[PDB]
This record gives C-alpha cells, structure tokens and sequence, in this order.
C-alpha cells in the first residue's frame, strides 16, 4: 500500500497520474473534498473501475457543516427538502458572484463546495442511500470506458457527492501488487476529511507513504505540512518507510530566490536525501501524453487540451502546460546544456510558439523535458525499494 | 566572434554529464546547485552584454 | 617560483582571518543559526525538565531503588526520594548529551558548507592536486569538541542529585509523613501508601531542581560552548596554514 | 571582445568547481572504505 | 553460562554456510569498488575534457582524481 | 538442607523494613545532615 | 589527558571575568589616573603609575583568591573522579 | 576444552571486579599515593 499524502492542491493526483502516464484521477481545486482514491492492477480485459458514493447522512452532516459556515439561515432538512435545496443554492451562487468568484475566496470556495454537494445529492439521489453508502460499478452505471468514468468523476458535484474511488487497470508499475491510495489534503476544510487521511497513513496497513511538500511553489513550509511531517516522524511504523517529493519544481527553475529557499531548507531538515526527490507532475505527464500525438492534432492542442484551449469569446486560451513548456523553454534553462537550440518569439502566441518548437524539435524535445521533471527516478527508486 | 574556439564544441555534454552524475547519486542532491552552473553556462554560449 | 611561494603565504594568512572571524561572529552571537539553535536547545531543556517533573511517578523510583537492591524484594520509603533524584540527574544528562550532538554537527556542517565557497580554499585546488588537511583536520576538531562538551554536560549535571536546602524546606513537605502510613495505616509491605504524597514531593522537587537547571543553562553553557570553540579551532586552524 | 567573454568562462569554472569537489571526495571516500576489507577467505571467515 | 559454554558446537553447525557466505561478501564488495571506479573513470574524462576546452583561453584547473588508494 | 536455608533467607529479608523504633526522634534525628550541609561540609566528601 | 586539559582551561578562562569584589572603591579607585594625568605625568611615560602598585596588588588578591579556592577545593576532585569512573568502566567492560 | 572456555569467562569477570574495585578506592580516598599527589597538586596552585 503506497499513500500519498500533502496539502490540498499539492499535486497528489497529478504527480500520480505522471507516474501511471495517465490522466485517471482530476486535479481539480476547490473540488476534491474527502475523495480517497485507490489503484489496483488488473489485465487488460479486465479494466474496471468502483465507485462509492458518500450515504445521505454524510452529505447531510457537510451540507450542515458548510451551511454553519457560510451563515445561510435554513433548516437541518434542507438536503431533503426540494426548495430548501434550491435556496441554499442560491445563496451559494450569490455569495460566489459577491467574491467575484468560486476560487477567488475561502467563503467562495465553501459555498461552491456546498452548491456542487446539494447539485450532486439531488442528480445522484438515486444512487445515495438514506444511511449506507452505494457502491457502483461500470456496468452498473453505464459507463463504456474508464475515461468515460473518471470523466464522470471529474465533474464537480459528482465528486463532491463521491466517497471512494477503486480503479483498477494495467500498469507493469502494480503488476507486483503495488496499490497506489491518493488520500485528502491535509489541509482540507473538513476535520474529518483530514482525520480520515492521518488514520491512513497512521494504519499499519500503509507500506509506504509519500509526502508531497508544496514548498517547490510557496517557498516554504505550511502549517499543516509541517504538523504532518512531525506526526510521521513520530509514527515508529511508518517513519521508516516514507519518501517526500517536491512537486511543482518547475517554478524554482526560472525564480532563483524559491530556488535557495528550497535548497537551504532541504539540507537543513532532510539529513538523509535518499528517500526525497523533486519531480514536476504536470510536466512529465503532459509530455507523456504529448508523445503520443502529432502534428495532425497540433501536438495535442486539438485532442489533449481541446477542453483547455477554448476560450470564452473564441480565442484559444493558452493550456497551462504550453505556458509552462515555452516557460521551460526559455527561462528554465534546463534545456540550456543539450543540443536543441529553441528559441521563444515574442510576437508569436504561446499555442503556435509551443506548435513551433515541437515542429522543429519533436519528441527528442519532449524525452529531454520528461527527464528533467525526474517522474522516472522516483518511479525507479521506488520500485527499486519494494 | 573572435576567441570562438572549436576545443568547447562538446563542452556542452560534459556539462550533462557532470549534472547527470550529480542526479543519479542519491545522498548528493541535498548539495544540488545545477543551475547556477546552468546560468552561467548559458551566457557562456551565446553571450549577450 | 617565487610568487607561487608568495601566494602560498598569503592563502595561509587569509585562512587565518577567514577562521578567527566566524568563530567571533559566533561568540559575539552575529551567528543568526547558531543563536536559534541555542534558543531551541535551551527551550528543550526547560520543557523537558517541567514534562519529566510533572509527570513523575513514585512507583517508578520504587520500581528503580527494587532494581538496585536485587537481593531484597522490599525497598524502604526513603528509597523513592533517591532514586526520584537520580533518575532526574540521569534522563536530563542524557538530553544534554544528545542535544550537545545536534548543534555541534549542525554547526560544523554549517561550517564546512559556507566555508567550501570562498576563493581562499578554493584556490588551494588550483595549484594544488587535493585539498591538504582541512577536511581531516576539522573532522578530528569535531570529534575532540563533541567529546569535551558531554564530559562539560555529564560533569555540571552530576552536581544536582546533591540535596540543596530548598528540598528541606518543612513548610512544603516534611520527610516524617511516612510515619503516618507506617503506624497500622499501611497493612503491609506494599507501597501503595505512599502514593497520596506524590504532589507535595513533586512540588519539592520542583523547588529543589528549577534554580539550578535555570541557573546552569542560562551561566554556563553558552560560555563554555564558546571557550571550547575558540580555544579548539585556532590552534587547529594554526596547524592548518 | 577580449576582456568580457572569458570571464564568462572564468565564473562558469568558479560556479562548477564545488559539485565536482562534492563528488571526487565522495567517490574517494567510498573507494578507500571499500578497500578496507580484507580479500581473503581465510582471514575472511575469522570476522564472522 | 551454559549457553556461551558451546560456542564450539555453534561454530561446527554454521561452517556448512560461513565459506558460501565468506565468497559472496567479496564478490559483492567487488562488484561495488569495481560500479564506483566505473564512475570514476567517467568523471574523469569529463573534466579532463573540460580543463582542456578552458586551457586554450584561460587559466583554471578542476578538480581531477589519480591515484585513489 | 534447601528448606531449612529458604526459610532462613525469607526470614531474615524483613529486617531491612524499617521499623518504628529504627525512628525514635530523641535517639537521633535525620535532620542533622542540613548542619553538615550548610556550608560546614565545604566540599563533596561525606568526612563531615 | 585530554579531557581533563580542557575542564581546566574552560574552568580557569572564567577568571578574567571582572567580579564585584574588584570594584571595591575603598581598596582601590581607578579614578586615580587622573591625578598622574593632570601634568602630574609630564609624559607619555607610564612610570608615574607605578605608585600604584601595591593597591592594585591588593585588589587583585581580593578579586582572585576566592575564585581559586572556590574551583580548587570544590570542583577539581569531583572532575578527575568523574573522568575516571566514566571512561575506565567501559573500557574495561570492551576489554572483557 | 569447555573448562578452559569456563576459565576465560572467569578472568573477564575478575578483571571487571578489579578494575571497578582499584577505580572506587581512589574515589573514596583510600588511595594514599592519590591523595599525595592531590595535595601536592592544591598546594602548587595555592603556592603559585
């Protein structure tokens, strides 16, 4: 059992979907609140995915968290109650519009949380029972694909109503029987979110953990991560079997003052390096899926970030990974010791920049980037370990 | 320019490897300091002033 | 030849300055790490020393004195304040000691790392194939500075098992309350008895024990961290050039 | 021309010279450790 | 006392293994020196390459490695 | 020969339990160390 | 050897430090300079101040003399006693 | 061969006794030739 754990938004699910090479799990902010996550192996024909969803009294007892915060006055029957329902929502969305948004403030990001559980009860009421919790599968639920399920998962209020997620498909990676489990952020709203994730890397069950740590991006260390890195250090069990990784290293590579930051507080507190690493999720595995498009899809433009790229008044917004690859590109520098010679124009887009360099280069370009977001050495190492 | 040279042609790949090394050694990235050398690697070939 | 003698020299004379000026930069406490890690070995003490004290326990120095006298099942009374005082001496040395490991290995890494920057050692390399004896040199001062601050630590830290007068105040707690168990109210051999005292002997130790840990952390350590310091490395850093 | 762009190679040396200390001293060190050990059987088993 | 009495007999029942586990200690050490001078190596053409690109415009010298022992 | 030094060795391990009369006040106090103690025994030898 | 060259040295540093009993006016006033200083002294010699010797003499014993028996007769015992209960066991204990 | 390990087992314990032994009787005091030379040594530092 490997469990990774870390702030919210640390990049838990995309630094696991980097290692798997596949986009299975969402990196959603503001969303993913209380999903436990598990992956098993499974042979190709044998594919499958099962999910169960939170029973009418969780969603009752978050729904009336979440109220109590957001001062909305309303009964305990709210979720229940049709109008009450429609209220609620309401008051979400005008409290949401009054932020200027759903990730704009903390309140903002509750009441969107409250608004996505009281939508998922009422679509997935069918599928939630009254004290019990449902479990599904594909077949059950009329899935075709496991990207049609994840898909599904993916959407706000599904999520928001979904408890646990059991996805099982082929990976050399659980070939030996490795179960990947991507727990809650710490640092989630809910209490009893987070109590959930300390009972699991807590659990003896736990082989191994892996602490994500936000500090490559903030700088230094939050509350949260640190109260989680002295529980661990305490744990006898588990304080012997866990590795820490640096997601979101790619800001560090072009911020030099990030850079020392990490650098001086990693030989401060880590005396021994041989159970962390640095890696970038999101790079490594939007060059992974990249390698395995061309030039007829604009290297994924038309067919990976096809839903990222369509802007609002039809302009194509730039996908985060292309800023991020022409980032790499020309400030990064860690292109700077090989034998490409990219070159970044100002008076081009980033999309056709991005179309550009890759036209010129190709996947030469994209192995050299994989390769210094590092998902393969902790992957190795890690594999190597079991 | 007129102290090209044509000794630092693979000065490049050195630079790699020594970097690679410092990467594959475990223990050793607690000192990792790659990219100041990879800055001043980079106004090293093709210099701006 | 004789401007590389001249440069020898030179880099030998800036070593020395180089030295003599972060070992002053500590003492006069310009060391912004060193004086966090003081602050934090001081407050570990000052905890440790309320936790351990609040959380004593008689059947554990009970349990202690029986182990010491294996030819006896039974252990008088008065054994429990002895032990009480030994085991506080003995868990606080031990503390000392491993604390006094921490910040000399942090520090002399420190040390090391901001030291392996400057083109006085670096220069070392360039007209010399290796690096001549710093490193071994400040290993071996490392090793002789760990082991003079624990002999300092064990040695201050003996002295508080000795009964200052504030554990005989009478007023707090009076040694002759035993009697009173004694005289048919503790029907037997057992020790259970005397558990009702354990708060007032808790509070004497607390008198007894405070003054000097306050009195020792915040007189002596700092100025024998420094004396060592300054009185190891210069004669090394001599040797050295 | 002349004065500015071998200093650029002068600092890249300066800024490299570290890591590569770091790593000549710690193979070094694994080596020596390494050759410690005895190689023969005979004084070998007398260890264990 | 007793059991530290018969060393002896210990020694007897585990010298059916001691010269199996004796050989492969050394070929494990060897393989280990042998992986480490592989790298050596390596590095040293690397700086050796490198000193030389620096040699013919400017003065400087890194670190190489000879004679380890 | 064994019952009769059992008996002996459990009979004679009470005498260490100190008794009421091993208290007497009139006889000798505990107290009296504190004399030795402040400032007479100048110095950690138990000769006072 | 070793660690009892460094309990002295450490010990003894501690003297330099100016104790209260080195202040006493009524020994010794260090405004007595002043006196030597008002043409008294008609120089850059410090030969004048040798009139001073015997006070000074006199608050050092003061200020030192405590200071010395005080380590002397307390601690030094104690230091050597420790040592050697501390290091002598274990050795005897590995070579055993 | 059993008697000869026996036998070294209990010079080890003799040895520790010894040692412990000869260590104790100079804490106490009871080493003349010690206090001689601690005496000698606090006078010199006195004298001096």
């Amino acid at each position: 059992e490997i469990v990774f754990a870390g702030a919210f938004s640390a990049g838990k699910s995309m630094l696991i979907n980097a290692l798997l090479e596949r986009e299975l799990l969402y990196s959603a902010e503001g969303h993913a609140t209380g999903t436990e996550c598990h992956i098993e192996y499974a042979n190709a024909n044998e594919e499958r995915v099962v999910l169960t969803f939170l029973s009418e009294a969780e969603i009752r007892q978050q729904a009336l968290i979440l109220a109590k915060y957001l001062n909305v006055n309303v009964g305990d029957l709210n979720i229940n109650q049709p109008e009450a329902v429609k209220v609620v929502s309401q008051y979400c969305q005008k409290i949401i519009a009054e932020e200027g948004g759903e990730n704009k403030s903390e309140r903002a990001k509750q009441a969107n949380a409250l608004h996505l559980l009281l939508i998922g009860f009422e679509q997935n009421r069918e599928r939630i029972n009254t004290v019990q919790n449902s479990t599904y599968s594909m077949d059950q639920l009329n899935f075709s694909s496991l990207a049609e399920a994840a898909g599904y998962a993916r959407r706000g209020a599904n999520s928001a109503v979904l408890k646990r997620l059991d996805y099982f498909c082929n990976h050399s990676l659980l070939k030996d029987g490795n179960v990947l489990v991507d727990l809650p952020g710490i640092d989630a709203p809910v209490k009893e979110d987070a109590e959930r994730a300390y009972r699991k890397i807590e659990s003896p069950d736990t082989s191994a953990v892996i602490c994500v740590l936000k500090p490559a991006a903030a700088g230094d260390m939050s509350a949260e991560e640190t109260q989680l890195l002295e529980r661990i250090s305490k744990n006898h069990g588990i304080r012997d079997r866990v590795f820490y990784v640096f997601n979101r290293i790619d800001d560090t590579w072009y911020n030099t003052q990030l850079r020392q930051r990490l650098e001086g507080l990693i030989q401060s507190q880590f005396r021994d390096n041989s159970r962390v690493y640095k890696t970038s999720g999101l790079l490594g595995f939007y060059g992974s899926q990249v390698k395995q498009t061309n030039s007829s899809t604009r290297f994924g433009l038309d067919s990976i970030f096809a839903t990222t790229i369509k802007g609002f008044d039809g302009e194509e917004e730039t996908p985060q990974f292309v800023s991020e690859f022409n980032n790499y590109c020309a400030n990064s520098g860690k292109l700077l010791s090989t034998a490409f010679r990219v070159s970044v124009n100002g008076y081009e887009t980033s999309n056709e920049n991005y179309v550009r360099i890759l036209s010129e280069w190709g996947i030469p370009l994209v192995d050299q980037l994989i390769h210094d977001s590092g998902i393969e050495s902790f992957r190795s190492g890690i594999g190597l370990y079991l | 320019m007129s102290k090209i040279a044509p000794q630092c042609q693979n000065l490049r790949e050195q630079v790699n490897q020594l970097i690679e090394l410092l990467r594959q050694e475990p223990t050793l990235r607690s000192q990792q300091d790659t990219s100041i050398v990879e800055t001043a690697l980079g106004k090293a070939l093709s210099p701006r002033f | 030849l004789t401007l590389l003698n001249q440069e020898m020299q030179n880099l030998g004379i800036e070593f020395k300055k180089y030295m003599s000026a972060q070992i002053n930069d500590v003492v006069i406490g310009n060391d912004r790490e060193f004086d966090q890690d003081f602050t934090k070995l001081k407050a570990r003490m000052v905890a440790r020393l309320d936790e351990l004290l609040k959380t004593f326990s008689v059947m554990n120095a009970y349990k202690r004195a029986t182990e010491s006298h294996p030819r006896n099942s039974t252990a008088p009374f008065i054994a429990v304040l002895v032990e009480a005082l030994y085991y506080l001496a003995n868990e606080l040395e031990d503390a000392f000691i491993e604390a006094i490991h921490e910040l000399v290995k942090n520090f002399f890494q420190r040390l090391g790392d901001r030291l392996r920057k400057v083109d006085c050692y670096h220069q070392v390399y360039r007209l010399v194939g290796n690096d001549g004896g710093i490193e071994q040199l400040l290993r071996r001062a490392e090793e002789d500075i760990t082991k003079a601050l624990v002999n300092e630590a064990r040695t201050e830290c003996d002295r508080y098992v000795r009964e200052s007068p504030r554990f005989y105040d009478e007023g707090t707690f009076s040694i002759y309350q035993f009697r009173q168990t004694l005289q048919q109210t503790s029907q037997g051999y057992d020790a259970q008895a005397i558990v009702e005292a354990e708060p007032a002997i808790k509070e004497l130790l607390k008198l007894d024990f405070e003054p000097k840990v306050f009195n020792t952390v915040r007189k002596n350590f700092r100025q024998t961290v420094n004396n060592t310091l300054k009185t190891h490395l210069l004669p090394m850093a001599e040797e050295q050039a | 021309a002349e004065e500015k762009y071998p200093e650029l190679f002068a600092t890249l040396a300066n800024d490299l010279q570290p890591l590569c200390i770091a790593l000549r001293q710690f193979y070094l060190e694994n080596y020596r450790q390494l050759d410690s050990q005895p190689r023969e059987i005979a004084a070998m088993k007398a260890q264990e | 006392q007793i059991i530290l009495e018969q060393y002896d007999v210990a020694r007897k029942y585990r010298e059916q293994t001691l010269e199996q586990d004796a050989e492969e200690k050394i070929a494990r050490n060897s393989r280990l020196q042998s992986e480490i001078k592989q790298k050596i190596d390596l590095y040293q053409t690397s700086i050796v390459s490198i000193n030389e690109c620096l040699k013919a415009m400017q003065i400087f010298e890194q670190l190489p490695v000879i004679t380890e022992s």
